[PDB]
């Protein structure tokens, strides 16, 4: 079951620039002290990503069901584990499969069904009088569901409910990608000390998983979970709060990288071919230390605008006069052909 | 399709070159001769001051005709011309060389014998 | 010294050139050839094979014919040498701007 | 005139005017000073 | 491959007779730039040529290697 | 199949090199890291006094 | 089948192309060693001015 909410205050979103972020690696070989270039999904360098916020202090509650396409980028900040899980689909009104993705506080599982969704999925945090602890009670992400074909339950990550307000010490970064019906998972923790502006360091993230699912995916939504303490009345109308979160979601596009690998076979640089004159020098050379000269990159051709059909004056015409302006006519019978 | 200079008997409607290649027709409906070339293509050459010396790089168009700077030897871009020689080490062509010359920036000029 | 490493590194990517050469198709459905052997029968295959095999023919001449040329230069530039030698160590060659 | 398909001509670096000043300060050498400039400096 | 080879071993033999006419077109180019003397001289021990230093190009007994400091030098600039 | 001194990264199989050839494998059981090394080649020479 | 011929066809180019290079290069360093001897100095070999 589900409930709605009401009509308040809200913050529109904000646009943020990315600083060498979402590079993941595109197989699983090992490559030591090779400058290899591949074509696949990436991030672009200094791309414009979208910017959502989670922070009460007010009562900002923003999560839209943005579409999915051909692979996603999802980083976040997030220091009081206040972020639970992400869904997919196509319609969400049980008709097509769709994915529910629950980091719960007991087990992680992946059961990809035609769950009854609601207009906002969320999940409640009460904090008892007798004990001085945070429980998750509101399971409130769907109704029910008929049938479906996969499931998998991950391993058993620990969980803190408690929500704060101070700083952030973790990031989080998360990639969705769905080809060949392949959904593909890439993510890596990577301690940090910043709230806001993320820094230009270089982390590739490791691949998780490769659950096969086989569906179609153009939409999803993302799970929030808010604290009902004793000074919020405890409905879920006016009154609440949701502690201090942030995330961020991307859309990857395919582009052409060359990847550094060092002796450990770890990547260390990405250069892209698209992106800087500069970059497409190196890229091309197939190393990263350029000499001065002459180099050649590729081409450039201009092309046509217009399509002109200046047909000749010398167009003629059909005999549709004598036909129509005849003297005589036959019988029907002696029809003229 | 350029304006010609050149007068076409009355009896044609195509026309070709030296190297076989139909550069000139007439249009049929008011009488003119007119030229056909193609648009433009070239190729994207940079010039590169090296390494631990500088990060920017200049555009050069082999033959497209177009800060800018219109050289004998196509579009140059992102260089600033100078009147004044000295000796250049990164041969261009056509008389000019690029160097790296004071802050400082990439300048393009005719090289000194 | 310019001329040894350009050699070399000419040498170099020209027998790389043939190496990632092998891993091309040439028009074909495939690179290697035991994976079209492995998929379709001899009988219909054949014109894969052979422009397989045409394929990488003329990979090994305009490989050989590169590597006759640059034969050329190295003996053009061991019989210079070869006559430096002679003239200019010796013994002391009167010809001015030669040493 | 070589405006077709895929072939242009590339400018040479040197044109006619820098290598025929080349050869008239050659020829300015070898009347002035002999062969002294060619081995070294010019000597009167 | 090799059925369909017997058509073209021709060409093959004169790729093969083309690499080993550049092999010994190779190492006769050595022999007529370094084995022009058919006589190996040595250096007397006393080292006294009236102020000239040349234990620059001379080799040194001192490394197991017959070459000279300056062509340690050169073998080490190359790869 | 040779053993090897080089430790692989636990989400890869494969290695390859400058030729993205698959001259290393992983093992799929207890976790070595064996080499891939052509068997035996070349041409048999005759001197002839 | 056009791609073929076409590739055919730049190749031979290719070849005389760099087959002209390698006799103007040697007559490029004649000219370099003639105008070393008779321009730049004095040259004493009989018949070579
Ligand atoms: C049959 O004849 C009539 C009479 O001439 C044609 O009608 C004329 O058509 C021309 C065509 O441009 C017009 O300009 C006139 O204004 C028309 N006149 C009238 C009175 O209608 C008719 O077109 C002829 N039929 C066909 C098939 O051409
Ligand atoms: C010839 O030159 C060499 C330079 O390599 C001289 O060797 C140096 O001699 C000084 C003086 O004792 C030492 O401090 C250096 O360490 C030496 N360098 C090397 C590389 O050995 C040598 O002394 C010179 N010989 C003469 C006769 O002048
Ligand atoms: C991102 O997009 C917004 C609006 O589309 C724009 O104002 C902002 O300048 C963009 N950021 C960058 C880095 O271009
Ligand atoms: C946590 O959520 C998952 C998601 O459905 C659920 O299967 C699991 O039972 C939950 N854990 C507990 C202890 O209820
Ligand atoms: C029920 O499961 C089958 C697979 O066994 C699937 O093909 C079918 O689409 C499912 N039903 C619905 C309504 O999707
Ligand atoms: C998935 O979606 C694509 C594009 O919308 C469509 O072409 C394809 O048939 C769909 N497949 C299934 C099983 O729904
Ligand atoms: C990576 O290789 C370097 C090279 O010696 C080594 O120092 C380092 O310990 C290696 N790292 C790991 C994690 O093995
Ligand atoms: C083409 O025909 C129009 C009438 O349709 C006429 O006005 C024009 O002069 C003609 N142009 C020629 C004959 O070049
Ligand atoms: C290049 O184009 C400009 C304007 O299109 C023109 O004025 C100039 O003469 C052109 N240069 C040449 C060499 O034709
Ligand atoms: C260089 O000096 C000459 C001197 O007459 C002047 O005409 C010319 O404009 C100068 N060039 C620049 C780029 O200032
Ligand atoms: C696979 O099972 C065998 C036999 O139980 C065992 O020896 C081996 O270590 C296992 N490999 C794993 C768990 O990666």
């Amino acid at each position: 079951q589900c409930v709605n909410l009401t009509t308040r205050t809200q913050l529109p979103p904000a646009y943020t620039n990315s600083f060498t972020r979402g590079v993941y690696y595109p197989d699983k070989v090992f490559r030591s002290s090779v400058l290899h270039s591949t074509q696949d999904l990436f991030l672009p360098f200094f791309s414009n990503v979208t910017w959502f916020h989670a922070i009460h202090v007010t009562k900002r509650f923003d999560n839209p069901v943005l579409p999915f396409n051909d692979g996603v980028y999802f980083a976040s900040t997030e220091k009081s584990n206040i972020i639970r899980g992400w869904i997919f689909g196509t319609t969400l009104d049980s008709k097509t499969q769709s994915l529910l993705i629950v980091n719960n506080a007991t087990n992680v599982v992946i059961k990809v069904c035609e769950f009854q969704f609601c207009n906002d999925p969320f999940l409640g945090v009460y904090y008892h009088k007798n004990n001085k602890s945070w429980m998750e009670s509101e399971f409130r992400v769907y109704s029910s569901a008929n049938n479906c074909t996969f499931e998998y339950v991950s391993q058993p990550f620990l969980m803190d409910l408690e929500g704060k307000q101070g700083n952030f010490k973790n990031l989080r970064e998360f990639v969705f990608k769905n080809i060949d019906g392949y959904f593909k998972i890439y993510s890596k923790h990577t301690p940090i000390n910043l709230v806001r502006d993320l820094p230009q360091g270089f982390s590739a993230l490791e691949p998780l998983v490769d659950l096969p699912i086989g569906i179609n995916i153009t939409r999803f939504q993302t799970l929030l979970a808010l604290h009902r303490s004793y000074l919020t009345p405890g409905d879920s109308s006016s009154g609440w709060t949701a502690g201090a979160a942030a995330y961020y979601v991307g859309y990857l596009q395919p582009r052409t990288f060359l990847l550094k690998y060092n002796e450990n076979g770890t990547i260390t640089d990405a250069v892209d071919c698209a992106l800087d004159p500069l970059s497409e020098t190196k890229c091309t050379l197939k190393s990263f230390t350029v000499e001065k000269g002459i180099y050649q990159t590729s081409n450039f051709r201009v092309q046509p605008t217009e399509s002109i059909v200046r047909f000749p004056n010398i167009t003629n015409l059909c005999p549709f006069g004598e036909v129509f302006n005849a003297t005589r006519f036959a019988s029907v019978y002696a029809w003229n052909r | 399709l350029t304006e010609s200079n050149k007068k076409f008997l009355p009896f044609q409607q195509f026309g070709r070159d030296i190297a076989d290649t139909t550069d000139a027709v007439r249009d049929p409906q008011t009488l003119e001769i007119l030229d056909i070339t193609p648009c433009s293509f070239g190729g994207v050459s940079v010039i590169t001051p090296g390494t631990n010396t500088s990060n920017q790089v200049a555009v050069l168009y082999q033959d497209v005709n177009c800060n800018v700077f219109q050289t004998r030897a196509g579009c140059l871009i992102g260089a600033e011309h100078v009147n004044n020689s000295y000796e250049c080490d990164i041969p261009i062509g056509a008389g000019i060389c690029a160097s790296y010359q004071t802050s400082q920036s990439i300048i393009a000029y005719t090289m000194s014998l | 010294l310019g001329k040894l490493q350009d050699v070399v590194n000419q040498n170099a990517q020209a027998l790389n050139t043939l190496v990632k050469q092998l891993s091309s198709n040439f028009g074909a459905i495939s690179s290697v050839l035991n994976d079209i052997l492995s998929r379709l029968d001899p009988p219909e295959a054949e014109v894969q094979i052979d422009r397989l095999i045409t394929g990488r023919l003329q990979s090994l001449q305009t490989y050989v014919t590169q590597q006759l040329i640059r034969a050329a230069e190295i003996r053009a530039s061991a019989n210079l040498a070869a006559t430096k030698m002679s003239e200019c160590v010796l013994g002391q060659s009167k010809r001015v701007d030669f040493c | 005139a070589q405006k077709f398909n895929g072939l242009t001509v590339l400018p040479p670096l040197l044109t006619d005017e820098m290598i025929a000043q080349y050869t008239s300060a050659l020829l300015a050498g070898t009347i002035t000073s002999g062969w002294t400039f060619g081995a070294g400096p010019a000597l009167q | 491959c090799s059925n369909l080879l017997l058509q073209y071993g021709s060409f093959c033999t004169q790729l093969n007779r083309a690499l080993t006419g550049i092999a010994v077109e190779q190492d006769k180019n050595t022999q007529e730039v370094f084995a022009q003397v058919k006589q190996i001289y040595k250096t007397p021990p006393i080292k006294d040529f009236g102020g000239f230093n040349f234990s620059q190009i001379l080799p040194d007994p001192s490394k197991p290697s017959k070459r000279s400091p300056i062509e340690d030098l050169l073998f080490n600039k190359v790869t």
